[PDB]
């Protein structure tokens, strides 16, 4: 998806 | 008080292209906007100087801010390796918010992302604490060498960083 973090970059 | 200016230097596989400077919102959240200051100057010792965009997705923010890794898995604060989500006061209403990135709950180190866009689903989750104050053509051209994915075609460092006021 769209989201902005540290480590796990999810959809 | 006033609220200070920051900036950095960003260059495209080490050609300068320009540079971008940042007002903090200090007044409304000074402890994360300490936190951005004291790392653009590297007075603690460590910090921006030399470290990568390391993800821009065009359309949505350009990512940084990882001065340990370099890859979106380290970084840390002026005030320990995490500290607490501050309030939640400002909103991502368009191109300019800077933001800072996290992993849940109190999870903020040094990485930042600086958007492209207004994205009111990260209201809420991510403090916002400052805007982009000249240069925002800058940020764009630099969104040119992202993708869909995230990853980069050029190596996009920020060369030299510091504080104007």
């Amino acid at each position: 998806x769209l989201l902005v973090t540290a480590g796990l970059v999810l959809a | 008080m006033v609220n200070p200016t920051v900036f950095f230097d960003i260059a495209v596989d080490g050609e300068p292209l320009g540079r971008v400077s940042f007002e903090l919102f200090a007044d409304k959240v000074p402890k994360t906007a300490e936190n951005f200051r004291a790392l653009s100057t590297g007075e603690k010792g460590f910090g921006y100087k030399g470290s990568c965009f390391h993800r821009i997705i065009p359309g949505f923010m350009c990512q940084g801010g990882d001065f340990t890794r370099h890859n979106g898995t380290g970084g840390k604060s002026i005030y320990g390796e995490k500290f607490e989500d501050e309030n939640f006061i400002l909103k991502h209403t368009g191109p300019g918010i800077l933001s800072m990135a996290n992993a849940g709950p109190n999870t903020n180190g040094s990485q930042f992302f600086i958007c492209t866009a207004k994205t009111e689903w990260l209201d809420g989750k991510h403090v916002v604490f400052g805007k982009v104050k000249e240069g925002m053509n800058i940020v764009e051209a630099m969104e040119r060498f992202g993708s869909r994915n995230g990853k980069t075609s050029k190596k996009i460092t920020i060369a030299d960083c510091g504080q104007l006021e």
